[PDB]
């Protein structure tokens, strides 16, 4: 209770008196306060309007064009410290354009921990140089005091009245003169012994307490001053916040449920309205400081395992990805707080480029939807994305949604990609190469399709396979679909592989950079039934020595008559070139 | 900025309305 | 044409509050 | 324009609206292969209109083109996603009115 | 131009006197 | 602000030629 009243936020009153009521029970401003552009204004409306209670502003206090207003005697008559945590262009008090104003009367002002003071173009202010500010703040050359009735020789200044120039106001020199110091004709500037440095001094000259801030009620004891050097806490001045409190706006401690409570869900207002606060260095911040991330359950800042995740928070809560630029946008970012929206109709290399500028991104707060990217054949670019959450929906409550995707294939391989979406619904619509068990895999992984596919079906198998050390010969079953008629075309695709790890629907073949070789095998002739298995096959050449190469055939793509099937593709096969015979190695070796 | 859209510049009667508080 | 302090000034005459 | 309605009028979903800059008379849809990447036409995906009942029901799809060049031909046409397509309609943006370029040539 | 200056914008009284013929 | 049929007014009223 050195601050008895409420801790109130920064304000900012215009036009009318009305919100000024507003600091009614403040101790403390937590902020700025900002009076200003009152007209209307006349002296009878500050006449009966104070707010004793103001003790401290924590970061600037600026009034500007305030009609009527001639003294802040009354208005803030115990304002002892501005602390200029935050500051309005380097300044912790700005006076400007207050036409009526006459003296500034604010006889409890102690210290200005940080910034200067501004006090210009006040056509009738005066007791201006009866203040010495070398008293108030540590450096004087930063202060604007000019265009003031000051500056002319109309100020008839006048600190004496109870006796008049015996024992009254406290002198001070300016470069040689001494001069009286006074606020008002009757409030002298308070002046403490050099002993007492910022700390303040009561009425007998008695030094407050070292943790105490301008002034006290009583000599040498922390739970009687007027403000803090330090921190405050239970009606106490205190050089660190004890445990288990947190340093929070370099002037007072709060316990942990405090900060817990700003941290909490300012659900819309990332841009500026919300911050969500963290504990750091036993302090409670607006964020984490730079190498550190946000653990959690407790609020408490930790070292990043490597860089840092980035939440990349979007305009309106959308952004259309419709080229490699756009996409770009996003580089880095680990988390969306937002919505995707997928657009691509063309490009070169673009499983990699989008991999690369999207494909660290784990999280999606709202959904993802995928329309006219005619250009995708996989949505596997989205290497690390595992959650979904659906906070926000696409008109319908969908969280996922493709639409009219004329070349896509697959979404994610099911196989290795774990993706978890916590609300909303599917939409899958005009996809004509995606198969309906793509879709269904997604639905239980997660929690007009596949019409033009014929969806693996047959299996063809390798009747013949030869290495040489720079080619590969290989022969497979030739396939006859039910009515044997018209049988047009083989596709062998070969790729340099090391083990393992090789998928036909890889590194997105789409239009123009291709991760495939790829053969066209034109169809056998028959020669009767008896003994028709005149084996398409291939002769590769253009190998490397030595390499293994991953190889598959599938039969073209047809429209069948009723029940419709492309056919059969051969299962992936790994062949490796020859290399050195043992004899031929040990020859090289054992002969220069 | 309002100090750009009439000082370093020149701002019509109405732009100069809009935004009055 | 409109500045400095006549900005000010000019708003009133349009704000009118 | 028209609003598109296929034989059993359900699941109506998009329009598709083609413009660029054209001098007189010769374009064509199946201009200079737009295939994948660099285009010979300017596009927009037209969502698809809400009927609001049966009398009255031409809540006509339409479109704002801005980011047009003043006093420029535009050949521009709309086509129902994979029934009916526009036909090719020239449209000339606004310029001058002859007052106005009377003005900037009387007067310095 | 001056349709430009002060038509399709706002042009300052003194913009507006300079070439008066 | 300036406009149209004005734009001659307002020259002529600066002008005075
Ligand atoms: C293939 O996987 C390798 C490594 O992963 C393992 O080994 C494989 C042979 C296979 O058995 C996988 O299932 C295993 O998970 C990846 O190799 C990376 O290659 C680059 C090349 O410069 C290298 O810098 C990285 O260190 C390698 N990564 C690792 C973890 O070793 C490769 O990316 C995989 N390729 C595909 C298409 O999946
Ligand atoms: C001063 O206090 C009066 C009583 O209400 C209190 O203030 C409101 C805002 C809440 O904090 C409530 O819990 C309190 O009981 C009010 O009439 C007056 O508005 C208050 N002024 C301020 C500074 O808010």
């Amino acid at each position: 209770h050195l601050y008895p009243g409420e801790v109130c936020p920064g304000m900012d009153i215009r036009n009318n008196l009305t919100r000024l009521h507003e600091l009614e029970n403040c101790s403390v401003i937590e902020g700025h306060l900002q009076i200003l552009l009152m007209f209307k204004t006349r002296p009878e409306d500050f006449r009966d309007l104070s707010f004793p209670k103001l003790i401290m502003i924590t970061d600037y206090l600026l009034l500007f064009r305030v009609y009527g207003l001639e003294s802040l005697k009354d208005l803030f008559p115990n304002l002892t410290v501005i602390r200029g945590s935050r500051l309005f262009f380097n300044y912790a008090l700005v006076i400007f354009e207050m036409v009526h104003l006459k003296e500034l009367g604010l006889y409890n002002l102690m210290n200005i921990t940080r910034g200067s003071v501004r006090i210009e173009k006040n056509n009738e202010l005066c007791y201006l140089a009866t203040i010495d500010w070398s008293r108030i703040l540590d450096s004087v050359e930063d202060n604007h005091i000019v265009l003031n009735k000051d500056d002319n020789e109309e100020c008839g200044d006048i600190c004496p009245g109870t006796a008049k120039g015996k024992t009254n106001c406290p002198a001070t020199v300016i470069n040689g003169q001494f001069v009286e110091r006074c606020w008002t004709h009757s409030h002298c500037q308070k002046v403490c012994p050099t002993i007492c440095k910022s700390h303040g001094c009561t009425a007998e000259g008695l030094c407050c307490h070292s943790e105490c801030l301008g002034n006290c009620s009583q000599p040498d004891d922390p739970t009687k001053c007027v403000a803090c050097r330090n921190f405050y806490l239970d009606g106490r001045c205190v050089e660190t916040c004890p445990p288990p409190y947190y340093h929070f706006q370099d002037w007072r401690c709060v316990n942990f449920s405090f900060c817990q409570d700003l941290h909490h869900k300012c659900k819309n207002s990332r841009r500026q309205g919300c911050h969500q606060y963290v504990i750091h260095n036993n302090k409670c911040i607006p964020e984490c400081p730079s190498g550190y991330t946000m653990n959690s359950s407790n609020l408490l800042c930790t070292p990043c395992l490597g860089p840092c995740p980035k939440v990349c928070h979007l305009l309106e809560g959308e952004k259309t990805i419709d080229s490699v630029t756009s996409a770009q946008e996003l580089r880095g970012c680990t988390v969306i707080n937002g919505s995707l929206i997928i657009n691509i109709r063309g490009g070169n290399n673009l499983a990699a480029e989008l991999e690369a500028n999207l494909g660290l991104i784990e999280e999606i707060s709202g959904y993802l939807k995928i329309r006219r990217s005619y250009a995708l054949v996989s949505l596997s670019f989205f290497r690390k994305l595992r959650l979904i959450r659906g906070e926000t929906l696409e008109i319908g409550n969908y969280s996922f949604y493709a639409l009219d995707n004329q070349n896509l294939r697959q979404l994610w391989d099911w196989s290795k990609h774990n993706l978890t979406i916590t609300q909303g619904k599917l939409f899958f619509h005009y996809n004509p190469k995606l198969c309906l068990s793509e879709i269904h895999k997604m639905e239980e992984v997660s929690g007009t399709n596949g019409d033009q596919a014929s969806c693996e079906n047959e299996l063809l198998k390798f009747s013949y396979i030869r290495t040489s050390f720079d080619k590969i010969l290989l022969r497979w079953e030739p396939y006859w679909p039910p009515d044997f008629r018209d049988l047009l075309g083989f596709m062998l695709f070969y790729k340099e592989a090391p083990y393992q790890n090789v998928t036909e629907f890889d590194g997105q073949d789409a239009c123009g950079s291709n991760s495939w070789t790829v053969v066209d095998i034109d169809p056998p002739l028959r020669s009767n039934d008896p003994k028709s298995q005149n084996h398409p096959g291939w002769l590769m050449r253009g190998l490397k020595p030595w390499t293994q190469y991953a190889i598959f055939v599938k039969t073209l793509v047809t429209f069948s008559d009723e029940r419709r099937t492309y056919g059969a593709k051969s299962d992936i096969i790994y062949v490796q070139t020859d290399a050195t015979t043992f004899e031929d190695y040990l020859h090289n070796v054992v002969f220069v | 900025g309002i100090v750009e859209q009439c000082c370093a510049s020149v701002c019509s009667l109405y732009q100069l309305e809009n935004y009055c508080n | 044409h409109l500045c400095g302090s006549h900005l000010v000034e000019a708003l009133y005459l349009v704000c009118g509050e």
